[PDB]
């Protein structure tokens, strides 16, 4: 049983797999259950906001195939867009850093995004200022991962439902996932709410840059989490509770999970899947607990995680 | 600060 | 819609999705469909007979929970067996050159799979000869991916029966698949010849070593296809053709079919989506033409494919 | 000669 051939790769984008963990969680902690979202053709979560976000543009007409989008990414949102431009005919231009490893320039030049580098001393600060630059003189559509409303929708229209099927029948008794641009926390919490109305949701930012927490930004490791700064993308009303995870706990965490379930994913995996045992340990046997795993572990082999 | 998103 | 929540990651091997070429593929041509074999969730074709291997031996009494899995391996089959042999309670040891990548040894090791380097001047006779010393003198069970049956049969269980479902009241005309093994080409054509009494089956080769047709074998480029033998899981009477693929025609196709299709995959998937237009050239319009693209090309970043 | 399999 497979799905049917489709015309477009992008028909494909969604209907991801849960997975219950069945060693790195005692028998005494609730049952903790992980979506793949690298599972997606592009290997991320981002494939489903690349899409939402094109598909949005392409519906009212601001862009049509030929066109040129631009966005500064540094991480799985320039995949997905780099992903999703090739395949719908779209022209793509990435700022960042000049710091970025040559493997993922690589990665994103093979769908023929072009690449316009930055300033390394200047971070993610100067991608967002070139990309303003270049989208004012050439006028080049910006996506906007972080104030676009169509991220936490096409989370509250296809991630979300999918997870109430998923779990048909049964009580889910918290929803857990790190913040990025917090799309897939609000989208999926607030679908998660109408159906749970006792559902816990819970954010998960990094212990070295607990923004949401009230705390100052800080350096951190948890790649696709802690942006430094509240997203616009994020309702910061759906979340009842925030867990940080530190920079080795979230690595252990994917390290374990990797060798004891067969299940390689990315460090903020490990950083949702650490914080929904600590949530499991703490409503014990009988419950149910979720969380979202956004990447795969292949695309951080040159990291400190799998080195 | 460098996040990668 | 989604998969409900299965308990090991093991149970969502499979079921890969099929997608139409658009345009990398002229119009009076045939119908050109690729087989997602990356989609699986270890990322290639291999987790389908890592599965089925350690299942076999399972059911036979040789293996149980615990036991020590070797397998002399440079390539995909490798991190199929570390991805199930770590889902399913196993421990794993790998014996390749010392040539291979760091990448690819961290990709293993972080399965928890113990790697075993023999010396690069040997190239896999030495790894051969290291895991035969390793199977008689420890114990390890040895699958032997090119003699071992449950290759093409799962192919003929599963890889086959997905395209025919999926390929319902609809006529292949012909089916191409790149030879590694040749457990895909043999369980997938079996069943199609089956159902398809008219149907074409199509083995591609490395032109550089065109051993299937008669040549000697010779180094290539195309990885995942010319072993240098004809393997014992080959059918050699399942292909009515060969079909002989260049080093730098599969490079180009799978960069032409990354950036107008948005499919990224492996260097095999570009040699057989090559071999699989000229075949639809030859058929013309109204027929159909199926193939698989083994593996994604985010595998192949630090390979001349990308960079 | 080297394959990758």
């Amino acid at each position: 049983m497979a799905q049917k051939p489709v015309d477009n790769i992008t028909q494909i984008i969604g209907g991801t797999p849960v997975v219950k963990l069945r060693n790195v969680v005692d028998d005494n902690a609730a049952d903790v259950y992980v979506k793949l979202e690298y599972q997606n053709p592009g290997g991320s979560v981002k494939d489903r906001i690349a899409l939402a976000m094109i598909e949005k543009a392409e519906r009212e007409g601001k862009i049509k195939p030929g066109d040129t989008i631009v966005e500064p990414t540094s991480g799985n949102t320039g995949i997905g867009l780099a992903f999703v431009c090739a395949a719908k005919g779209y022209k793509a231009v990435f700022t960042m850093p000049e710091t970025m490893s040559q493997e993922r320039r690589n990665l994103l030049k093979a769908y023929g995004a072009e690449l316009v580098l930055t300033p390394g001393s200047e971070a993610m600060k100067g991608a967002i200022k070139k990309a303003k630059e270049l989208k004012e003189e050439h006028g080049y559509f910006e996506p906007q991962q972080f104030e676009n409303p169509a991220n936490p929708e096409v989370h509250e229209l296809t991630t979300g439902p999918e997870l109430l099927q998923q779990f048909e029948g049964k009580t889910i008794d918290a929803f857990l996932a790190g913040v990025g641009t917090g799309g897939t926390l609000s989208g999926v919490g607030k679908v998660l709410k109408k159906e749970y109305p006792n559902i816990e949701i819970v954010a998960i930012e990094p212990e070295a840059s607990p923004v949401l927490s009230g705390g100052e930004p800080g350096p951190h490791k948890l790649q696709g989490l802690g942006a430094g700064f509240i997203p616009g993308t994020l309702n910061t009303e759906i979340y009842d509770s925030i867990i940080k995870v530190g920079n080795d706990t979230a690595m252990e965490m994917s390290r374990r999970v990797a060798k004891e379930e067969g299940i390689l994913a990315g460090i903020s995996s490990g950083a949702a899947i650490y914080a929904a045992i600590q949530k499991a340990k703490e409503l014990g046997k009988g419950k149910t607990v979720v969380t979202v795993l956004p990447s795969n572990g292949e695309r951080y082999l040159s990291t400190p995680l799998y080195s | 600060y460098m996040a990668y998103i």
